[PDB]
């Protein structure tokens, strides 16, 4: 339709699972050490 | 049934006597995704120069696709041959042609095409949808370009496309309905006269979970669209894919059936009217795809709303067909294949895009057999591959402002 | 083939290995009842038999891979099925409980029938060239060819009267199935063994086909938004059919889309030569912005007369493959297509959007 | 809630056999006609609990003269509640207009509703 | 009377010592400009001036007790206004600051102007009665005193054709001031030191009037909800505004609401003579229920002729009456009623509503 | 809440003066450099307070051309304050393209609001 924007350099080097792994990894880390902290609390 | 002429290029028929009327195109690939943003739409430019010649009693067409082009001769089965020599001649004299054509009409024809596309909701939405989802490469570039840049085609670009996509090695000649293969055949060889050259390679296209949104609030409707990486012509999920998208079908609201149609999204889209229409597509160019759906939102208050429960119903696509959903899906598949092939035309662009794209065409048999062989099972490893936690790709034209910003369509990809 | 009732059965061979079968209610169509009735009738078809409910035939139908329709023509109400090879025992059964013992429940009226009905009128009607065509059957064919061809709040239509006029009609004699990839010895045991076998073989209290009655010189005007469209009809007797498809043929016609024909020089411009069983009308129509569409209509009235007999023979074959494409299952068409000359003089006119643009008759 | 399908499939389950029938019609007209609300110009069907999707599509597909005369007569017991004054004899609902009009309609919702549950679960 | 404009004035005694003022302008109704200008700009009349504001000038007139309203005719654009003896002053300066220097601001044409012009056209639309006479008048006079009287979307109008209809328009040779109880020569001095006095003489790129072009023999159909309605129009050449005067009255005219006529012995009967400056059409309409129109209007029909020549000479009396009841300020009439002998044969006819029911105009 | 009309009042009570407006001219053009809006894309109309029923109708009564280039330009705002950074030199709005587009029709939802007011009050 019309040209995009070149987002070359935006892009992520990883592959479509790496970078979905680490991201639900980290959000889940952070999930659980709220846990611990509310626990401790 | 195929024969490799002299010049290597190929003729493909699929004859059959109960066709009612008979077709027969040269196609030579290279459709946009061979082109590059400067000289866009140039392919389509120079099909719709070769079609508008005399037809002899025939009936040219153009074909402007995204990855093939060509020139389809529709003709009554008795003129059949006739129709043969007169695309051979079409294309034997296609420089000669080309250079002695006033391209002013033809690229206002072409730009009232390039705006058509761009004035039906559906179509630019779709078109999009292919844009931003491949974006930096030429698959994302339209069939018949913008209307920028076709103003700024000239006979000389169309010759030099034409000499690097119009070799033998890059075009094949594809027919059908009720003749005899070798009258066509020989009909041909003794017409058509194609430069040599190899075939030029196909450019890369990569899937990129993208979202484009051309917000209009003065029409009357949300025409929105919601895709992921699909199944390209390769892929042995190519028809896997077709069955996915048709658990969840087709759906209008006021259509008869709207109230008692299988699919479970469309039940509970009457609950509250969520959305008009939709229809569930899976789009599959030679190497790469696009499955999603379109739909269209009367109410601009429920687009929210519509695009969470079909991404659940997504989510559901994993987890929790059941085998109902799976053999309608496969029923429906079939039909739809069927249907797709019934007229002449329809065939002679199948045989067209198969042999160019993939090199070998399954029969409709072939076609049955491999999708009564998909269990729920294969559906659900589809799932898991190809929709489940996956990227998507997002395209809205207007009263999109309810549509919510891309995380939280994405994130409805992965929940339960 | 026939059954006791006189059921014409025909069935032939398919290319695409889809049992296309379908139902032609011959003198069902919106020529017969009053206007609006048939659109009606065909949304009331396929959505609740004696035998199984919308929700059941539809799901089943849906499981078996078919397709199923039901669209209005001025002649016919034609059933449309797509189906399987393998699926034929069951739809050509649930045809036959359509035709018989169709329940036309009110909440089905209210529900499904009236709000599906006028919405498809809303949106056909959008289309200019589609309501200048049917304002052009309407003022050429006063009554009969020229009704409404869907449903309109004007002439308004109770429950009752669809009903009297599913039974009324579908008689044995006013249907004709028609199968496109079914063996016809297979269909005809499964019509004689379904309900096919009920029907009365003649309407006793209807189905006085009235006259076709010709009438031309006249036009109409039917402001609107957006969009304008002009249009052109010329009524023609049947035998003339073969005339006109090479006319139409020979200037452009919506089934052929092709450039380089000279109709198709001009924007938005087309012809059409609508076919029915005792009159057709032929249509050369323009659409688009009221300015270019005033020139245009001119431009192809221009064109539609003063075709070189040359060109007009030479457009035979494109005339008879326009004709083969036409001929659907549901719509079977024999038309001899000979390159004589047809005239344009006789023409009704219609003009739809910016009146104060488009052309009136006497300007052509 | 009881479905009127399973309440109309126990009641021809008891109507169909005599002995029961017999005992139990005598003391289902006494019943009714000291639940009381026959003297509040109510009809049975009036009492049903209308708060349900299946019974808000059965008065949705009533027709007009009998959703006009329902709403009356609700309100004429809403009115009589109100100011706690009955109906005279005379102008209470006879035994025999208490005539069933909308257990039809809600036996088709039910029957629609049941289908669709039976085929989700082909 | 006249000033160097040429613009004429009128004064004359009044019963009710109103000075119900009153400008017309000659030739700035629906058939000058494009469909539906005149509607828009006679909405935009009294809005804002070069010297008061709507908000203004509004209030101030209702503080005074006056009333004003801009109506749209076929001939001329009517600025009614209607005030107690003592205010002339004031309204005749705002009467002439509304015909030079209005302002024609988008934002009025788009919150005051089109949402009331739809809203009227709707409202009067929604009268079958008032859409077959539009109709009537399209398929009659096809250009000029054809053109709909309202504004309708199907010929979009955008603020500066309003404006530059204003402007080439309201010229002095185009505006005739008319008066009831008022001094002429007290008139006469108010509008010379008015706006009045600025206005040119004639418009230098418009106002190329068109002849009449009677068109008869058509007919027209518009389908509608509710209400039926089914017109019969005789154009009249001025003329003969006598004689048709006469036979209205014979029958029944609208102006003349009363039983005992032929054409009020049938429900929802009546007649009228729409007169203007160089065509009239005697319009025979009946409205109501399809089945009773259809009958109605060939009753109509058989009674507006064969009309005794004895009750039509006694009807002279009462076409009078009705002639002058007509005559009102802004509408002068001068019609000689004769009861000379009128014919029907060359009628037009329209009808509105259950077209399925309605009688075409081969039935009479 | 200052009436834009009172402070085109002062602004021309300012201006008309030939030292005031030497003086504050200057002052002018350059507390409207420093201000840092013009590198964010937004002219100065753009800043107005959307929120009262006389500047919504004023914006309600834009012509089209205007009212997308404005929403285009707060889009734009929005966008560089949310990601930190601003347009540069070259893209920022320039001195001569703040052309006070919204004033005369604020100023004419003003007018027409006093003479209500003041009528009101007759």
């Amino acid at each position: 339709n019309y040209q995009q924007p070149d987002y070359s350099s935006y892009l992520n080097n990883k592959s479509g699972q790496g970078s979905r792994n680490f991201t639900y990894f980290m959000v889940g880390s952070m999930g659980l050490l709220s846990a611990a902290g509310a626990k401790s609390t | 049934k195929y024969t490799t002429l002299s010049n290597g290029v190929t003729v493909a028929t699929e004859t059959n006597p109960a066709a009612k009327t008979s077709s027969v195109g040269l196609f030579f690939g290279a459709g946009s995704r061979s082109e590059h943003s400067h000289s866009n739409g140039i392919s389509a430019l120079t099909t719709n120069v070769l079609a508008s010649q005399s037809a002899k009693g025939s009936l040219l067409t153009a074909k402007n696709d995204r990855e093939f082009n060509g020139i389809i001769a529709q003709t009554t089965n008795d003129n059949i041959t006739e129709a043969g020599k007169l695309i051979a001649s079409i294309a034997s004299n296609a420089v000669d042609i080309v250079e002695k054509t006033d391209l002013t009409k033809h690229k206002q024809y072409l730009s009232a095409q390039a705006s058509a596309v761009e004035a039906d909701p559906k179509s630019k939405v779709l078109s999009h949808l292919y844009s931003s989802a491949f974006q930096g490469y030429s698959l994302a570039l339209p069939t018949l370009g913008t209307t920028e840049s076709v103003e700024n085609l000239e006979n000389q670009d169309s010759l030099r496309h034409l000499a690097k996509h119009l070799v033998n090695n890059n075009t094949v000649i594809a027919a059908s309905g009720n003749f005899d293969h070798d009258k066509l055949a020989d009909a041909i060889e003794a017409n058509l006269k194609i430069a040599e050259g190899v075939k030029p390679e196909i450019k890369p296209a990569s899937f990129l979970g993208s979202e484009v949104r051309m917000r209009d609030d003065t029409l009357p409707k949300a025409y929105i669209s919601i895709a992921v990486h699909g199944e390209g012509l390769n892929s042995p999920n190519y028809y896997l894919a077709k069955v996915a998208a048709a658990i969840y079908g087709d759906f209008y609201l006021h259509s008869t059936i709207a109230k008692f149609t299988s699919p479970k999204l469309a039940s509970i889209v009457q609950e509250y009217n969520i959305v008009e229409s939709y229809n569930h597509y899976s789009k599959s160019f030679s190497d790469t795809g696009i499955w999603g759906y379109y739909a269209e939102i009367a109410d601009k208050f429920t687009v929210d709303d519509f695009t969470h429960f079909s991404l659940k119903e997504w989510n559901r696509l994993s987890i929790s067909i059941s085998e109902a959903e799976v053999a309608r899906a496969k029923a429906q598949v079939k039909t739809a294949l069927a249907k797709e092939l019934a007229n002449s035309f329809a065939v002679t662009s199948d045989i067209a895009e198969k042999v160019l794209l993939v090199g070998h065409r399954q029969s409709l048999r072939e076609a049955f057999e491999k999708i009564d062989a998909i269990k729920v099972n294969d559906v659900k490893e589809w799932g898991k591959s190809k929709v489940w936690d996956r990227d998507i790709v997002i395209s809205g034209t207007g009263l999109i402002e309810d549509l919510l910003d891309y995380n939280r369509n994405r994130n409805e990809m992965a929940m339960m | 083939s026939s059954i006791p009732n006189s059921v014409k059965i025909a069935a032939k061979e398919s290319a695409t290995d889809l049992t296309k079968l379908s139902v032609i209610i011959n003198n069902a169509g919106s020529k017969t009842g009053k206007s609006g009735v048939s659109h009606l009738l065909s949304k009331f078809t396929f959505l609740n038999n004696g035998a199984k409910s919308a929700l059941r035939f539809t799901r089943e139908s849906e499981l078996l891979g078919g397709t199923f329709e039901s669209k209005v023509t001025r002649d016919a109400l034609i059933l449309n099925t797509t189906f399987l090879k393998q699926d034929l025992p069951y739809y050509v059964e649930a045809l036959g409980n359509v035709v018989s013992n169709t329940q036309f429940a009110p909440h089905e009226f209210n529900e499904i029938v009236l709000p599906t009905a006028n919405a498809e009128t809303k949106l056909a009607n959008a289309n200019p060239a589609f309501k200048g065509v049917e304002k052009l059957h309407e003022i050429t064919f006063r009554r009969g060819l020229g009704n409404p061809l869907f449903y309109n709040e004007s002439t308004p239509i109770k429950l009752e009267e669809v009903a009297q006029f599913s039974k009324e009609q579908f008689s044995g004699e006013n249907i004709s199935i028609v199968a496109e990839g079914a063996n016809e010895e297979d269909l005809t045991k499964f019509v004689s063994e379904s309900a096919f076998c009920y029907l009365p073989s003649s309407s006793s209290n209807g189905a006085k086909a009235l006259p076709t009655n010709t009438f031309t010189g006249q036009e109409a005007r039917v402001p609107s938004s957006g969009a304008s469209s002009a249009l052109i009809g010329i009524p023609v007797k049947p035998a003339d059919f073969g005339k006109y498809e090479v006319l139409s043929a020979a200037i452009g016609t919506s089934t052929l889309p092709s450039t380089s024909t000279p109709l198709a020089q001009i924007p938005g411009a087309t012809s059409h030569l609508y076919k029915y069983q005792d009159a057709g009308l032929f249509v050369i129509s323009v659409s688009g912005e009221a300015s270019q569409v005033a020139q245009g209509i001119k431009q192809a009235k221009s064109v539609a007369e003063s075709v070189s007999s040359s060109a007009l023979s030479e457009a035979v074959k494109a005339a008879e493959l326009s004709v083969a494409l036409q001929s659907t299952v549901d719509s079977p068409l024999n038309v001899k297509v000979v390159a004589e000359e047809a005239p344009i003089s006789k023409f009704n006119y219609v003009a739809v959007g910016d009146l104060d643009v488009l052309p009136y008759a006497d300007e052509l | 809630v009881q479905s009127m399908t399973s309440v109309v499939k126990a009641a021809n389950f008891i109507l169909a056999r005599p002995t029961l029938s017999k005992i139990i019609t005598p003391l289902a007209q006494k019943f009714t006609a000291y639940a009381g609300y026959r003297e509040m110009g109510l009809k049975f069907n009036d009492l049903l609990l209308e708060e349900t999707p299946i019974m808000q599509t059965a008065i949705k597909r009533l027709p007009s003269e009998l959703n006009y005369s329902r709403n009356f007569r609700i309100l004429t017991a809403h009115q009589l509640a109100l100011s706690h004054q009955l109906l005279p004899a005379e102008k209470a609902v006879k035994p025999e207009e208490d005539d069933n009009y909308l257990i039809p309609y809600i036996l088709e919702a039910e029957k629609e509703a049941f289908e669709k549950a039976e085929l989700d679960n082909i």
